[PDB]
């Protein structure tokens, strides 16, 4: 998955 | 080649651990035991030091802890959370009080990347490929983790995810037959909980999100239908079949009439997990090569685990003797390559 998921 | 130790006092709670763990803050407590955050400077790695609180005070918690460190020490997929580091401070046995147990530490579960974005489609195959290919490896060691929930499933940014907590919004996620004892249950209980997984990523709903047990196995028998007489067959409570033979009867609901809208292929997966008949769910292996992950299945990089004896668990053992066996896992842990 290339793209960067959101972290809280 | 024992490390060097530091002890020191946050809350409460004396902290002696070896000193590649630096920067120990306080995350919070519990019956699983104290937690803090930490800095592995041999790996370099934020890592959880989990000190395990009072693991043998009696016969039932120092079998529990020996169960536990056996379990987590087996624990090798990269879908699953594996043991960093277990150490104590004893010298010897006879000074054996703490177990402290590492693993890399944690960024965020399900629901914080729930709660940041909204998943794609591909998102939620990945996500969901990702459970059952670590659920293959489980159960292929006949391992029930019994409490799957988005909590206890872990992702970082780059999507990928590994299965956390193995057991001993609760109960939304688990299956009904064992929800209300039904049963001796299979791995399949597993199942039903990625189920319910699946379903609340897709729409963005709980899908049983019943109060008390009965209120949730209505909504349960509402989707699937009322148990048909080959099931009734199977559960031993006389107490159980009778009081679901008092149910009005239910037809399974058409579940495309249900989950509106979503990839078709999704659905079908949800019908073959969300069978109340356990033994007729979707194994996780086969699930792994249904065609809704077919982007991700890959036959030769899903692999199983070695065999995990558990015939300690008919083992009647002193306290000191259960204290003994934890000891010697302790002193036998070989660390994890890199």
């Amino acid at each position: 998955r290339n793209p960067g998921l959101k972290i809280p | 080649e024992r490390p060097t130790f530091y002890r020191q006092e946050l809350n409460k709670t004396i902290w002696e651990v070896p000193e590649r763990y630096q920067n120990l803050s306080p995350v919070g407590s519990g019956a699983y035991g104290s937690v803090c955050a930490a800095f592995d400077t041999k790996t370099g790695l934020r890592v959880a030091v989990r000190k395990l609180s009072r693991p043998f005070q009696s016969i039932i918690h120092a079998k529990r802890t020996y169960r536990e460190l056996r379990l987590l020490k087996h624990m090798k997929h990269e879908n699953v959370i594996g043991l960093l580091d277990v150490f104590t401070p004893a010298r010897s046995l006879e000074e054996f009080n703490d177990v402290y147990l590492v693993t890399h530490l944690m960024g965020a579960d399900l629901n914080n990347i729930v709660k940041c974005q909204k998943l794609t489609d591909d998102h939620v195959q990945f996500l969901i490929y990702q459970i059952l290919r670590g659920l293959k490896y489980i159960h292929s060691a006949d391992i029930i983790h019994r409490d799957l929930k988005p909590s206890n499933l872990a992702v970082n940014e780059d999507c990928e995810l590994k299965i956390l907590d193995f057991g001993l919004a609760t109960r939304w996620y688990r299956a009904p037959e064992i929800m209300l004892n039904w049963m001796h249950y299979n791995q399949t209980v597993d199942i039903w909980s990625v189920g319910c997984i699946m379903a609340e990523l897709l729409t963005g709903r709980t899908l049983f999100p019943g109060t008390d047990h009965i209120d949730q196995l209505k909504l349960i028998l509402r989707l699937v239908g009322t148990p048909g007489a080959e099931l009734l067959k199977k559960i031993s409570s006389e107490s159980a079949r009778n009081y679901i033979q008092s149910l009005t009867q239910m037809p399974k609901m058409n579940f495309a009439n249900v989950f509106i809208g979503a990839n078709p292929l999704a659905v079908d997966l949800l019908e073959k997990m969300l069978v109340l008949d356990s033994d007729k769910r979707i194994t996780a292996a086969q699930a792994l090569a249904h065609a809704y992950f077919a982007q991700y299945h890959d036959p030769d990089d899903e692999p199983v685990a070695d065999p995990y004896d558990q015939s300690f668990e008919s083992r009647d053992l002193l306290i000191d003797e259960w204290k003994s066996l934890t000891y010697d896992e302790v002193i036998s842990f070989v660390p994890p390559p890199l």
